[PDB]
RNA sequence: CGUUAGUUGCCAGCGGUUCGGCCGGGCACUCUAACGGGACUGCCCGCGAAAGCGGGAGGAAGGAGGGGACGACGUCUGGUCAGCAUGGCCCUUACGGCCUGGGCGACACACGUGCUACAAUGCCCACUACAAAGCGAUGCCACCCGGCAACGGGGAGCUAAUCGCAAAAAGGUGGGCCCAGUUCGGAUUGGGGUCUGCAACCCGACCCCAUGAAGCCGGAAUCGCUAGUAAUCGCGGAUCAGCCAUGCCGCGG
């Protein structure tokens, strides 16, 4: 009937609702391409379907908020893969080597006193 | 095409071509193109003399321009210079006026660096 | 680019002083430590000593200089 | 790297050609962290090379990279006072970065107005044995075989 | 120049605030001032009684000041005499109509500020500092106190060259914030100059 | 409509003050909404560690104001019976708005 | 660039509003 | 600073712009946090002492 | 990842719709913020006497997972008596005390640190989309009107997960510019004006008109950074009536 997974990337969440259907994908009440499409990496979000050849099996309704659009695309990449495993837990052995179910814990490193931006040091002369 | 006191921009867009006039920037060019009812994107070479004369009529006497402007400003300096005004003294010594710092980076007003010993 | 926007400010020290001087005729040098004030038309013809922080300098006030402030003609710095 | 081997980063496969060599090249084009700009440049340049020339932009991209790869270069080594230009082989990993960098650097010395126009044309010339990237490669291979007298300093 | 304050380190865990209340943007300023007038005035009058900490709590316009003293008898006075004089003097400075409480401190040698005061008192009287230190360490070490440390600052014994003294015993691991290290500072003023006294006491694990 | 806004710098003071209020009202009132926590107002102060520079050594502190909500639904007396003055905590602060 | 105060980007750089960068 | 320079406490400044912060504890002229009425130094001293309720060691 | 908790959350689910979570309603989800779980070289292969190293599975995460707070005995007679405290020495119609004015902003030069650029992977214009962290009771100011605008008048809401600063910018689509000291670059200067403030001459920021300089990737030399890092983009804060903040401290794209 319906299947769900959350997924998250870099301070952004994307609720993935996979329902069997024509294959059309809806994002925030907009077409998948009316939100994206000017964004080259957008297609990387749908790679979990192409690994299991689930392109035409499922429709999708997605709610995205937080971060920028790129972290959202990865946030969608995980939510599609998290729901795809709940549908068939046998899809784990196929999905795992590609790492589509692995969360990316790289987050903006906190800015630190004495430096300019958390690593970059103020240049000096000595003379 | 001669619009103001002798001024011949050519082959570019008219609104940008008017910036070549002294008393005209992008603001006054967009206003002339506006009240004269002339397409700003049109090339200079494609301008009707009827649209040229209308541009001349407006621009020639709406604001003071190249010749008069240069003298008026130059007369505006002598005025504050002929009086004992401090602002005029900053003009005499060729130093900034608006109250910048003169310890460093006065190069624009000050006739760039002429070095001494230490 | 200079703006007081309304009620062009002039200190009350010399203001009540110069207008009363006009009643009795043009007076001689005057003491002024208030360069905060602007210049008004009724000052033309007088002579005002404005302070540099050190010295009092006599300034002849004319017609062309009405728009300015005292101290514009009493500079502070000393160079060369 | 004084301690470890400094393992190589594994880039993501391309979104279009599924190829890692393309994604690395797109990165070399990217400046100030605008990858969406870089990819659009590289992908529009695939249209120029696929229309003005009737071959696969995939195969020409690889063919251009292979021709800029230098087999030998020179390095400086301090010996008895002033150092020397010492010829030595190039690591296959180093041939990767050098050719890509030279291709991007040479394309921006080109006359062409738009970026993708420079890239496609440079790749077309580089694939044909000419072009600015191949000159840098040929000039480096000239440094080797010239100081070849110092081939005993290999290190 | 290193070794940041130990209490300021431990305010989160294994140490509490000497003032616990709540305030707003338009409140916190003066309420903090009132707290400093309080601790300021007590240290004047209550130094001879041997106070250690002044704890000031507020719920709403009520002040719950608690003074921890080594000798609570000097505080109360005879039949509650001095807890009348200076407790009414407290509500005169601040009109908060504030009430006062007293608390006993067992083992004054186990309270770091009290140990510091004791050493500084001897220094103002010009005793041997290394003995007064090592003696002070024993008074602390001989009762619980799995660790102790005492530091005395420059002009030792009225020397022309400033020095620094020593003799910790046991374990005083300041780098770890686990085991509730107590800290106190004293100031000994003398004819040759000023002397600081730092007291470290170590007690408990978790 | 009875709102109870809990505020304080210690997160253990609020919860110790909040749980004591619910255990009095639940014996009388209807199901209470719950201890719904509100976000924290974090005021940060960055200060140079020493006087007279060594600018680049500063250390910062943070004062955190935690907040809580109660929302007793339909309390009459036995809720307000235990609610007059029974509370222990001090660092807490309470407001009431109807 | 960001330095030109009568350009839209130079207005946001200083953090001001005017004819060249209105509010709404 | 100077005892005569704490005339801000008695302000009656004759002009509302002449009022300045003047850290109360040490009489600091320059850098005074408006929320504590204390200078950055006094603020750091009183924070270590734990006499400022709710003020922790910022770490993240 | 779970538990507790639901006035941020939601046709995941139906009901209604002025199609706006707006109402009805619900806590599942996102989230908020308190307590917990989780990683231990524990498991397998190999090496090894051991500690450990290499690799593998499971796992969100592994060999210190990533970032902080944390800086030992001592060193440099390091820094500050100008934050405070303070020994000793000087001053006391005065080194003290008040005020106005001026200076700390001076300019023939040099160094340091930065900002903005020299452009087409760019600039400008319209349109449109996505953050996190903070601040606000005479303070933040939706919205309406006036004005090209800075801003003024009027005035709603917000003791603020509920109102406001608010628009994020790069980005996306559309269009203009066509390699040229220019639709690059915004210095200097004339003129007109808003606001704070008793008061903008020395010596404020802001708006509007006109002016439109140097600069077409920088000698010798020299700096930062090993992964959300560098680079780049904007946002907020502290001090403060205002502001010379391009600084500093944070925030995320
Ligand atoms: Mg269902
Ligand atoms: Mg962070
Ligand atoms: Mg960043
Ligand atoms: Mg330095
Ligand atoms: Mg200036
Ligand atoms: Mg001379
Ligand atoms: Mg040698
Ligand atoms: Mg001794
Ligand atoms: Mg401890
Ligand atoms: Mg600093
Ligand atoms: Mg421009
Ligand atoms: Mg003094
Ligand atoms: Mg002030
Ligand atoms: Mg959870
Ligand atoms: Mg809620
Ligand atoms: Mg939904
Ligand atoms: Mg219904
Ligand atoms: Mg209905
Ligand atoms: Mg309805
Ligand atoms: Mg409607
Ligand atoms: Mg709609
Ligand atoms: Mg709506
Ligand atoms: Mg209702
Ligand atoms: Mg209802
Ligand atoms: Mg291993
Ligand atoms: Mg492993
Ligand atoms: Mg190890
Ligand atoms: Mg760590
Ligand atoms: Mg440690
Ligand atoms: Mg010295
Ligand atoms: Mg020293
Ligand atoms: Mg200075
Ligand atoms: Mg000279
Ligand atoms: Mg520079
Ligand atoms: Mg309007
Ligand atoms: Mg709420
Ligand atoms: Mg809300
Ligand atoms: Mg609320
Ligand atoms: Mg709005
Ligand atoms: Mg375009
Ligand atoms: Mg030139
Ligand atoms: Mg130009
Ligand atoms: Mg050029
Ligand atoms: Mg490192
Ligand atoms: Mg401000
Ligand atoms: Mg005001
Ligand atoms: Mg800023
Ligand atoms: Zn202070």
């Amino acid at each position: 009937e319906q299947y769900y997974g959350t997924g998250r990337r870099k301070e952004a969440v994307a609720r993935v609702f996979l329902r069997p259907g024509n294959g059309k994908v809806t994002v925030n009440g907009q077409d998948f391409n009316e939100y994206f499409q000017g964004l080259v990496r957008a297609v990387a979000a749908l790679e979990p379907l192409r690994a299991v050849d689930a392109l035409g099996h499922f429709d999708a309704y997605i709610t995205v908020r937080g971060g920028g659009k790129s972290g959202q695309i990865d946030a969608i990449k995980l939510g599609i893969a998290r729901a795809l495993v709940q549908y068939n837990p046998d899809y784990r052995a196929k999905l795992k080597p590609l790492g589509f179910l692995t969360r990316d814990a790289r987050v903006v490193e906190r800015k630190k006193y004495g430096k300019h931006k958390a690593r970059r040091a103020p240049q000096y002369s000595k003379r | 095409a001669r619009i103001a006191g002798v001024e011949i921009p050519r082959n570019k867009r008219v609104d940008v071509a008017l910036t070549y006039i002294y008393g005209i920037g992008k603001a006054r060019a967009k206003e002339a193109l506006e009240k004269t009812g002339i397409n700003p994107a049109t090339r200079v070479k494609d301008l009707t003399e009827a649209e040229v004369v209308r541009l001349r009529e407006y621009v020639e006497n709406t604001w003071k321009l190249e010749g008069e402007l240069r003298a008026e400003v130059a007369a505006n300096i002598k005025r504050l210079m002929d009086i004992g005004c401090y602002r005029g003294l900053r003009h005499r010594r060729g130093l900034p006026v608006r109250g910048q710092r003169t310890r460093t980076n006065a190069r624009t007003r000050k006739g760039p660096r002429k070095t001494v010993a230490g | 680019p200079r703006s007081l926007k309304k009620g062009v400010f002039v200190d009350d020290h010399l203001l009540e002083k110069v207008l009363e001087l006009n009643a009795k005729g043009e007076k001689r040098l005057i003491k002024t430590w208030s360069r905060r004030s602007t210049i008004v038309p009724e000052m033309v013809g007088h002579t005002i000593a404005v302070y540099n922080g050190k010295q009092h300098v006599p300034v002849y006030i004319t017609e062309n200089m009405v728009g300015h402030k005292l101290g514009e003609f009493a500079p502070t710095r000393t160079y060369r | 790297a004084r301690r470890r081997r400094a393992e190589v980063r594994q880039l993501q496969p391309d979104l279009v050609y599924g190829d890692v060599l393309v994604t690395a090249f797109i990165n070399k084009i990217m400046r100030d962290g605008k990858k969406n700009l870089a990819a659009r440049i590289f992908y529009d340049a695939c249209k120029i090379i696929q229309e003005k020339t009737g071959q696969e932009p995939l195969k020409v991209f690889k063919q251009a990279v292979e021709n800029v790869k230098p087999r030998m270069e020179v390095r400086s080594r301090r010996v008895g006072g002033a150092n020397y230009q010492v010829p030595m082989e190039v690591s296959p990993r180093r041939q990767q970065s050098l050719a890509l960098r030279w291709l991007v650097q040479a394309a921006n010395q080109r006359p062409e107005r738009r970026a993708a126009v420079r890239i496609a044309h440079e790749l077309m010339d580089a694939a044909e044995g000419k072009g600015g990237a191949v000159k840098k490669k040929e000039d480096v291979e000239r440094m080797a075989e010239a100081n070849r007298a110092y081939a005993h300093y290999r290190w | 120049g290193n070794k940041i304050h130990p209490i300021g380190f431990r305010l989160g865990i294994t140490r509490d605030w000497e003032s616990r209340w709540y305030a707003g943007k338009k409140q916190y300023r003066h309420l903090l001032l009132e707290d400093q007038r309080i601790r300021g005035l007590l240290e004047k009058e209550l130094y001879s009684a041997g106070l250690a900490r002044v704890d000031i709590e507020r719920a709403a316009d009520n002040v719950a000041v608690t003074v921890h003293v080594a000798k609570p008898g000097v505080v109360i006075g005879r039949g509650g005499e001095r807890i009348r004089v200076l407790r009414e003097e407290l509500a005169k400075l601040t009109g908060k109509n504030v009430a006062l409480n007293v608390q006993e401190v067992q083992n004054p040698n186990l309270s770091a500020p009290l140990v510091a005061q004791r050493v500084a008192e001897q220094i103002e009287r010009r005793f041997a500092v290394r003995r007064a230190i090592k003696q002070a360490v024993q008074r602390v070490m001989e009762s619980g106190a799995k660790g102790a440390k005492v530091i005395v600052s420059g002009r030792i014994g009225g020397a022309e060259q400033a020095r620094t003294e020593w003799a910790a015993q046991g374990r005083v691991p300041l780098h770890t914030l686990r085991a509730n290290i107590d800290y106190g500072f004293a100031l000994a003023r003398t004819t040759y100059g000023v002397l600081g006294v730092k007291a470290y006491i170590f007690l408990g694990e978790v | 409509k009875i709102r109870i806004k809990l505020r304080g710098f210690d997160h253990k003071t609020l919860d110790a003050s909040a749980q004591k209020i619910v255990e009095a009202a639940r014996r009388s009132g209807a199901q209470v909404s719950g201890p719904i926590p509100l976000p924290t107002r974090v005021r940060r102060f960055t200060v140079i560690r020493g006087p007279f520079k060594h600018k680049d050594s500063r250390e910062h502190f943070e004062l955190r104001t935690h907040n809580r909500l109660v929302d007793i639904i339909n309390p009459n007396r036995k809720t307000i019976e235990q609610l007059m003055t029974l509370d222990l905590p001090t660092g807490v602060e309470i407001e009431i708005k109807t | 660039g960001k330095g030109d105060r009568r350009t839209r980007r130079g207005k946001i750089w200083r953090g001001t509003y005017g004819k060249y960068r209105p509010r709404k | 600073a100077r005892k005569a320079l704490i005339e801000k406490a008695k302000r009656t400044p004759k002009f509302k712009v002449r009022a300045y912060t003047r850290c109360v504890r040490c009489g600091r002229a320059r850098s005074v946090y408006r929320f504590f009425g204390l200078c950055r130094i006094c603020l750091r001293e009183l924070a270590h002492k734990g006499q400022l309720p709710g003020v922790r060691k910022a770490s993240w």
